[PDB]
RNA sequence: GCGAAACAGUACCGUGAGGGAAAGGUGAAAAGAACCCAGAGAUGGGAGUGAAAUAGAUUCUGAAACCAUAUGCCUACAACG
RNA sequence: UGAGUAACGCUUGGGAGUGAGAAUCUCCCAAACCGAUUGACUAAGGUUUCCUGGACCAGGGUCGUCCUUCCAGGGUUAGUC
């Protein structure tokens, strides 16, 4: 046996989310399709 | 002073256990609770641990302990009354020893 | 190209209506009685008559 | 390709310290609104 | 013997396993 | 003097195979604060014999329980490595 | 008289678990077991887990005859997903949702099952009906 | 409602000044599920505590969009806001 | 919804073993590329990412018994650098 865990702090399912800034710095340029 | 001390005969009177004598082992007064002997038995479902050298053993199974109950629902328990009954108590200060001490107020019974 | 015009809940089904699987063809071994996909050998290593691999 | 920033452990302690925004009338001034805003890293210095 | 037997795992603090002093295994887990 | 800059001793892999092959070497936690200097003299009245030499270890302190709903840093440890001379061994423990 | 069993937050997505799920509805229980064992597919060695302990906690904890059972239900409703960012071209970026499967599985004794549970639903309804006619009494009696 | 009811000027972004979030509720009392079965285990199904376990830590109530299952009806010559 | 679609960002075969589960982990034999370099020493920077044991919540564009991930312990010795 053996199994137990005294410790304050003792867990396998370690909490953590990732989480998203939403870093969407796109941009875009000129182009050929000028009708002047 | 405080109206429950450790040691003195407490009874419960709502609840369901009414009419439950008992005596203050411990009374914690931040949370307001007080334990007292044969009353709220609880069973925790008593697992298996080891990791140390008492813990090796740890024998446990349906351990019957105390649950602490909020002092509100305690009431004192008269013994000098040849007629016991349950009543409230005043803070009365004897000049003999000026010390504060308990009595009861339907009664002249002191602690 | 992008569709102009979201494909409704129904369309969807309907392209999924071909996605649906087939049960892969099985067979009892001839010496232990599992069950084994058809024309492959058992867990056993025992196929027909001839022990092909050691026992699991 | 060379990005922009090249880390240096001079250039960083000596552009952004505590004793570069404490030898002007300006730098002083810079202090005093990061302690308003009590952020917990007031310069580069507390790295760590 | 027993000093072989009370060496095998049981990892001390500072210490690993296998490597277990040969005297002193008697301090910390006593 | 005041005998605050010797907090505690260490025992590992390292510290028992130099304790070992007559000179001892006896591996201790010292103030940050403190200079080999002191070490020695503070060696010298709570002990009574002269170190041979003391080497100095300074540990960074490094982020631990990482992950952890709070994190933590580590503690700044400086380390004094003691080598007795020849044929003496005195016990860190029993005075 | 229905046994079953779950797993929530099955790695599996519904979308390709409802696909294999499809293979063992009304199954007998060994010809059910024999399917899933053999086919090559992710989601096959979860559902037989899972499959297996059903017949477990039906053989074993209701009481049941074990040469009856036939799988009534197998479904994979969806779980909570899980939303990463993936690094896309010239700075910009998309989400990666990781999907997630409530599975439960769920097998009967009695091939009238179905009856049972409109039985049910119809005393519902009709549970809600005689209290209005005795509502209605009620009222014409003040 | 102060940006901040939680350890918020934090996590994070930027060389820097500066910019700047989200996140609360088990139960009267943990009495937080001993034990059995399947499983490698988490877990699930029973048992037990509890008034309630479809109050089980995913923890007050649980709406719609959305995804599946099923009783009954209709649908494979058919031009459909 | 697009849609289980595009994509998964330069490197093979086998034997034995562990394991509940192995194209992906360990060992061995080959095989293929680098060889003014994918070799070795360091500056700058990075800040424990280094070693051992354990784990497979999460991260690894698949898998995983494995990891530069996580947990526990340990590791940096100057009169001459
Ligand atoms: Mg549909
Ligand atoms: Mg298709
Ligand atoms: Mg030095
Ligand atoms: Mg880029
Ligand atoms: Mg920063
Ligand atoms: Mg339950
Ligand atoms: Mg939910
Ligand atoms: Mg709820
Ligand atoms: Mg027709
Ligand atoms: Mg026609
Ligand atoms: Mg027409
Ligand atoms: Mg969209
Ligand atoms: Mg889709
Ligand atoms: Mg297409
Ligand atoms: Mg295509
Ligand atoms: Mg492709
Ligand atoms: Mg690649
Ligand atoms: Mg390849
Ligand atoms: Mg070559
Ligand atoms: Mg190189
Ligand atoms: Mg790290
Ligand atoms: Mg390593
Ligand atoms: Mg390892
Ligand atoms: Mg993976
Ligand atoms: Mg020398
Ligand atoms: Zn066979």
């Amino acid at each position: 046996x053996x199994x137990x865990x005294x410790x304050x702090x003792x867990x396998x399912x370690x909490x953590x989310x990732x989480x998203x800034x939403x870093x969407x710095x796109x941009x875009x340029x000129x182009x050929x399709k000028a009708a002047d | 002073m405080q109206r429950i001390k450790k040691g003195d005969k407490v009874v419960v009177i709502t609840g369901k256990n009414k009419g439950g004598s008992g005596i203050v082992l411990k009374i914690m007064p931040a949370r307001q609770q007080a334990i007292v002997e044969g009353l709220n038995k609880v069973t925790r479902h008593k697992k298996k641990d080891q990791t140390t050298k008492r813990a090796a053993k740890q024998s446990t199974g349906k351990v019957q302990q105390e649950a602490p109950i909020f002092l509100s629902k305690l009431a004192l328990f008269d013994q000098k009354a040849k007629q016991q009954t349950i009543g409230k108590i005043k803070y009365v200060m004897d000049p003999k020893t000026n010390k504060k001490t308990r009595v009861f107020k339907k009664s002249n019974n002191t602690l | 190209a992008v569709q102009q015009r979201r494909s409704s809940k129904h369309r969807r089904d309907k392209r999924r209506s071909h996605d649906a699987l087939t049960a892969q063809a099985l067979s009892v071994c001839q010496k232990c009685g599992k069950k084994k996909l058809f024309h492959r050998v058992c867990s056993c290593g025992m196929y027909g008559d001839l022990r092909v691999k050691k026992a699991y | 390709m060379k990005r922009t920033y090249q880390p240096s452990k001079l250039k960083r302690a000596k552009t952004h310290g505590f004793l570069a925004r404490m030898a002007t009338a300006s730098g002083r001034k810079v202090l005093k609104l990061r302690r308003k805003k009590q952020r917990a890293q007031l310069t580069v210095s507390s790295e760590r | 013997k027993q000093t072989q037997d009370l060496t095998k795992n049981m990892k001390i603090k500072g210490f690993r396993k296998g490597k277990v002093p040969p005297t002193l295994a008697k301090d910390y887990l006593d | 003097d005041v005998t605050n800059v010797l907090l505690k001793p260490v025992l590992t892999e390292k510290v028992y195979f130099n304790q070992m092959g007559e000179t001892k070497k006896y591996v201790f936690v010292v103030n940050p604060k403190a200079s080999k200097t002191r070490v020695k003299l503070a060696f010298e009245l709570v002990y009574g014999i002269k170190p041979l030499k003391v080497n100095t270890l300074i540990r960074k302190p490094t982020t631990i329980r990482g992950g952890s709903r709070f994190p933590g840093l580590s503690k700044l440890e400086k380390l004094a490595v003691i080598t007795l001379p020849k044929g003496i061994a005195i016990s860190v423990t029993g005075e | 008289m229905i046994a079953f069993a779950k797993q929530f937050r099955v790695r599996i997505s519904p979308q390709k678990a409802r696909l294999v799920c499809q293979l063992i509805v009304g199954k007998k229980t060994a010809d059910a077991q024999n399917i899933l064992s053999n086919t090559p597919k992710k989601a096959a060695t979860l559902i037989a887990k899972l499959l297996n302990s059903a017949i477990a906690n039906a053989t074993n904890n209701h009481g049941m005859n074990g040469d009856a059972l036939y799988v009534f239900e197998c479904v994979a409703n969806q779980g909570p997903s899980m939303k990463r960012t993936i690094p896309r071209a010239k700075g910009s970026s998309n989400m990666i949702t990781k999907r997630s499967s409530n599975l439960v599985v769920k097998l009967s004794d009695n091939p009238n099952e179905r009856q049972e549970l409109i039985k049910q639903q119809k005393a519902l309804v009709k549970k809600r009906v005689e209290g209005q006619q005795k509502a209605k009494m009620a009222r014409q009696k003040a």
